[PDB]
RNA sequence: CGCAAGACGGACCAGAGCGAAAGCAUUUGCCAAGAAUGUUUUCAUUAAUCAAGAACGAAAGUCGGAGGUUCGAAGACGAUCAGAUACCGUCGUAGUUCCGACCAUAAACGAUGCCGACCGGCGAUGCGGCGGCGUUAUUCCCAUGACCCGCCGGGCAGCUUCCGGGAAACCAAAGUCUUUGGGUUCCGGGGGGAGUAUGGUUGCAAAGCUGAAACUUAAAGGAAUUGACGGAAGGGCACCACC
C-alpha cells in the first residue's frame, strides 16, 4: 500500500504486515488508499464498512 | 412608385435582382477561355468549377474549388465567352 | 497568559537575482522550542510579489508566487512558484461587444519545472470600424486557441525555468501571441494571464543559490 | 517585539485581508505571505450588540484597534487585500470597508497596494434560497 | 392583456435560456429577462480618496476600481428603484438614460 | 488641525433634511486658489466669513 | 380558491372515489 | 498552504446563433447529421396537408444500481404573530447528479397550425455568395482574414406609416373579407356542473387519453375609458405641516 497513490481501489488487504490478506476480502467490495505517511510509515485506508 | 418598367427593365435592375427573380431567368456564372504559363494551348474552365482541374497531360492543378466561383492559379488568364 | 511577539525573529526576503529589486519584506516566525525548527516552517511561504516593487519602474498589474524554497539565516531565498495578474487589470479586459479567447497548455521545461501556463486574447475594433460587434467565427477563435498553444509549447520546452521568468517579466509570449494572430483576427489585449507551478523536480540547493546570484 | 530594520523612514509590509461582509468587517494584518499572522480585531469585538457589527463606526474602531498593535509590533506599510462575502453569495463589499480602510490611514499605518481577493466563483454550486426568492 | 410587444425579456428565437439568481434575493430569473448593471467604481466614494492617497507609499498610484456585474430581478429593480413605472407610450424607449 | 477661516463666494442651495443647511462655495482667506463646499447653519449670504475647525471636509454636491 | 388547488382537491377527491369502489370489489 | 469529493461551466453573453420541439455555453479529439448559400450537376412531379399509427418531449414524480459537494419538498427547531402547523434563520429526509428502464404533462406561449402567392418603406445584424477605392497583418508579392461601400438570397429581430384589418389593445400580419372560395389538418358554440360521473385504454404507481348527464344560472367574459383607492414611482404646496 506504500507503493501505490492514493484513491487506489484494492481488496484483501492485509491489516498488519505479514498476516497475509485480512480486509475487505468478501465479493464486491474495495478499500480505498486514503493518505500516505512517509514518516512513521503508515496510511489512512477507508474501509468496505466506511472507517478509515 | 406606381408605373415601373416591368416590361422593359434597365441592365442595372436585372443586376439587382436574383438569377431565378430576373424577368427572364438567366445564370450569373459563365465559361472563360483559361491558359496556364506552363504549357502553350487553352482549356476552357467553369467560373463555379467546384472541382480541381488537373492541366493537360498531367501538368499540375489550375482551378482550386471555393464557396462560389473557383480560384485560378496566379498568372492563369481567363477570357469570359460571348454566348 | 504571555505575548507570542517575544518569539519572533524578521528575516530578509531575497527575490531571485533574474529580478532587479532585491527587499520584499520581513516575515515574524517563531523561534526553535520543541522539535520543530524556524527554518522548517519557513520552508513553504508563497510570496505573491507585484512587479513593479519586484523590477525596477515597469506594469504594476503582474504578480508572481515567490516559495521560500530553503531558509539559510536572516535571509528566505525565494523561487518563481507562478505568475498572477491582478483582477482588477484581467476584469478590466473581459468587456461587452467582443470575443474573449482562452487557452491552457501543461508543458515541462528542461529542468522539471512543468508549469501551466494560461494566455487570454481578445478581438479588437479596427479605427475605421463602424460596426460595435467585432466578434470572431469559432473556427477563427480555435485557429488563435491553436496557435496560442503551440507558442507556449515553443517558448516553455526550449529553455529553462531560469530563462522563461525573463520572458514572463515583459509580455515576450504575451507579444508573440497578440502580432501572430493579426492575420486570422485583429486581438489587442493579449497576456499570459495567469502561469500555476504544478511539479518541481528533486530540491537541490545549489540550483537555488545560482537563481540568487 | 524588535526587529533588525533601520529606523530612519523605511517602509515595514505587511498585507491585511479585509472581509467586509454585510452583518461584520474583519480588519486581518498578517506578514506579506499571510502564513504568520500578527493581529485580527473586527467590528463584533469593540461593539457588543449584533445591528452594529457591519457599522462603519464599528470597523474604524477596528482598524484603529489593529493600528496600535501593528505599530508596537515593527509595521509601517500595509498591503490591503480586501474581501466580499464572496462565492455564490454577493461579490460586492459591505458597509465598513471604506471606513476600515481609511481608520488606519489616518493612524499613520502606509497604504502600500489595494485589491479584491473576493472568492468569485468561475461557476457557482446553488445558491442558499429558493426558486422563488427571498420573500420578505 | 399583452403589456410589452417582447416578453418583457430578450429571447425572440431561443425557446430556452439559463437562470441567474438575483443578487438582492435569490430568485431563479432567466438571464436576458434579468436586469443586468455591470457596477464600475473607486472602493471609496468622495470623501477618503484625498487621506488614503496622503498615506500611500508610492508618487501618485491610481487605486483599484471594483468590477463586479449585478443581476437585479423585476421585483428588486422597482424596490431598490434601479428600473420604475414609464408610461404606456414611453415604455417602447429602450435608450439607457444618461 | 488648527482653526482656519473661509469666506462665502456663492450659496450652491438649502440641503439637509428640513431646508436648514446652506451648502456654500467658500474661499480660504489664505490661498484664492483652493475652495471648497461646505455644509452651513443659520441665514447665510455672499461674502461672509465661517469659522472652519479644518480645510479637510467637503460636503456631497447635489 | 386557485385553479391549481381547485385541480389538487380533485384528484384526492377521485384518489378516495377508487379508494372507496376497492370497499366493494 | 496542500488535499479529496460531487456539482456547476460566471464575466465574454447579445431582442446573437443552432435544434422539430423540449432544449443547448470550459479545451481538444472522435462519430454521424443539418440548413442556408453556390451550382449552364442529376432524377423529372417524385409534392402540400394529414384520420389511424408512431418518434422525441423541461421540471417534478416512479422502479432498480451507483453517488451524495451544494441546495433542499417532508420534517426538527428558533423567531414573527392573537394564532403561522407561513413568509424570515440555522439544520435536514425524498430529491437535486449519473446509468438503465418508466411517465407524456407545463402560462410545453409568439396564449398566433403547416405549405403557397401577393401587397410599403427604413436602418441594423447573423450565415453563405458576388463585386468595389482605400486602411491593416502575414512583408519579400499574391491569395486570404480584420475592417470599409454596396448587392443578392435565407434567417432572428427592430423601427416606421391612413397598406389594410380589427371590439380595441395591437398586427407588413393578426393584411389581401358581405367586393364573403389557394390547399389542408386539428378545433370552439353563454356561465357552471366538469375535465367531473361512467365505460374502455395506458401505466408499477402517481396519473394520462377519450368523456357525458341530471341539474343549475342571467350573465360569466374581452379590449378600452372615466373616477375612487394603493402598504406603486414621482412632482408640488401649506406655521390649521415640519425645521
Amino acid at each position: 500500500v506504500g507503493t501505490m497513490p492514493e484513491g487506489t481501489i484494492v481488496c484483501c488487504l492485509e491489516e498488519k504486515p505479514g498476516d497475509r490478506g485480512k480486509l475487505a476480502r468478501a465479493s464486491g467490495n474495495y478499500a480505498t488508499v486514503i493518505s500516505h505517511n512517509p514518516e512513521t510509515k503508515k496510511t489512512r485506508v477507508k474501509l468496505p464498512s466506511g472507517s478509515k | 412608385p406606381l408605373a415601373k418598367d416591368l416590361l422593359h427593365p434597365s441592365p442595372e435592375e436585372e443586376k439587382r435582382k436574383h438569377k431565378k427573380k430576373r424577368l427572364v431567368q438567366s445564370p450569373n456564372s459563365y465559361f472563360m477561355d483559361v491558359k496556364c504559363p506552363g504549357c502553350y494551348k487553352i482549356t476552357t474552365v467553369f467560373s463555379h468549377a467546384q472541382t480541381v482541374v488537373l492541366c493537360v497531360g498531367c501538368s499540375t492543378v489550375l482551378c482550386q474549388p471555393t464557396g462560389g466561383k473557383a480560384r485560378l492559379t496566379e498568372g492563369c488568364s481567363f477570357r469570359r465567352k460571348q454566348h | 497568559v504571555v505575548d507570542p511577539f517575544s518569539k519572533k525573529d524578521w528575516y530578509d526576503v531575497k527575490a531571485p537575482a533574474m529580478f532587479n529589486i532585491r527587499n520584499i519584506g520581513k516575515t515574524l516566525v517563531t523561534r526553535t522550542q520543541g522539535t520543530k525548527i524556524a527554518s522548517d516552517g519557513l520552508k513553504g511561504r508563497v510570496f505573491e510579489v507585484s512587479l513593479a516593487d519586484l523590477q525596477n519602474d515597469e506594469v504594476a498589474f503582474r504578480k508572481f508566487k515567490l516559495i521560500t524554497e530553503d531558509v539559510q539565516g536572516k535571509n528566505c531565498l525565494t523561487n518563481f512558484h507562478g505568475m498572477d495578474l491582478t483582477r482588477d487589470k484581467m476584469c478590466s479586459m473581459v468587456k461587452k461587444w467582443q470575443t474573449m479567447i482562452e487557452a491552457h497548455v501543461d508543458v515541462k521545461t528542461t529542468d522539471g519545472y512543468l508549469l501551466r501556463l494560461f494566455c487570454v486574447g481578445f478581438t479588437k475594433k479596427r479605427n475605421n470600424q463602424i460596426r460595435k460587434t467585432s466578434y470572431a467565427q469559432h473556427q477563427q477563435v480555435r485557429q488563435i486557441r491553436k496557435k496560442m498553444m503551440e507558442i507556449m509549447t515553443r517558448e516553455v520546452q526550449t529553455n529553462d525555468l531560469k530563462e522563461v521568468v525573463n520572458k514572463l517579466i515583459p509580455d515576450s509570449i504575451g507579444k508573440d501571441i497578440e502580432k501572430a494572430c493579426q492575420s486570422i483576427y485583429p486581438l489587442h489585449d493579449v497576456f499570459v494571464r495567469k502561469v500555476k507551478m504544478l511539479k518541481k523536480p528533486k530540491f537541490e540547493l545549489g540550483k537555488l543559490m545560482e537563481l540568487h546570484g | 517585539s524588535l526587529g533588525p530594520q533601520v529606523a530612519e523612514g523605511e517602509n515595514v509590509f505587511g498585507v491585511c485581508h479585509i472581509f467586509a461582509s454585510f452583518n461584520d468587517t474583519f480588519v486581518h494584518v498578517t506578514d506579506l505571505s499571510g502564513k504568520e499572522t500578527i493581529c485580527r480585531v473586527t467590528g463584533g469585538m469593540k461593539v457588543k450588540a449584533d445591528r452594529d457589527e457591519s457599522s462603519p463606526y464599528a470597523a474604524m474602531l477596528a482598524a484603529q484597534d489593529v493600528a496600535q498593535r501593528c505599530k508596537e509590533l515593527g509595521i509601517t506599510a500595509l498591503h490591503i487585500k480586501l474581501r466580499a462575502t464572496g462565492g455564490n453569495r454577493t461579490k460586492t463589499p459591505g458597509p465598513g470597508a471604506q471606513s476600515a480602510l481609511r481608520a488606519l490611514a489616518r493612524s499613520g499605518m502606509k497604504i502600500g497596494r489595494i485589491e479584491d481577493v473576493t472568492p468569485i466563483p468561475s461557476d457557482s454550486t446553488r445558491r442558499k434560497g429558493g426558486r422563488r426568492g427571498r420573500r420578505l | 392583456t399583452k403589456k410589452r410587444r417582447n416578453n418583457g425579456r430578450a429571447k425572440k428565437g431561443r425557446g430556452h435560456v439559463q437562470p441567474i439568481r438575483c443578487t438582492n434575493c435569490a430568485c431563479c430569473v432567466p438571464k436576458d429577462k434579468a436586469i443586468k448593471k455591470f457596477v464600475i467604481r473607486n472602493i471609496v466614494e468622495a470623501a477618503a480618496v484625498r487621506d488614503i492617497s496622503e498615506v500611500s507609499v508610492f508618487d501618485a498610484y491610481v487605486l483599484p476600481k471594483l468590477y463586479v456585474k449585478l443581476h437585479y430581478c423585476v421585483s428588486c429593480a422597482i424596490h431598490s428603484k434601479v428600473v420604475r413605472n414609464r408610461s404606456r407610450e414611453a415604455r417602447k424607449d429602450r435608450t439607457p438614460p444618461p | 488641525q488648527p482653526i482656519k477661516l473661509a469666506r462665502v463666494t456663492k450659496v450652491l442651495g438649502r440641503t439637509g433634511s428640513q431646508g436648514q443647511c446652506t451648502q456654500v462655495r467658500v474661499e480660504f482667506m489664505d490661498d484664492t486658489s483652493r475652495s471648497i463646499i461646505r455644509n452651513v447653519k443659520g441665514p447665510v449670504r455672499e461674502g461672509d466669513v465661517l469659522t472652519l475647525l479644518e480645510s479637510e471636509r467637503e460636503a456631497r454636491r447635489l | 380558491m386557485r385553479a391549481k388547488w381547485r385541480k389538487k382537491r380533485m384528484r384526492r377527491l377521485k384518489r378516495k372515489r377508487r379508494k372507496m369502489r376497492q370497499r366493494s370489489k
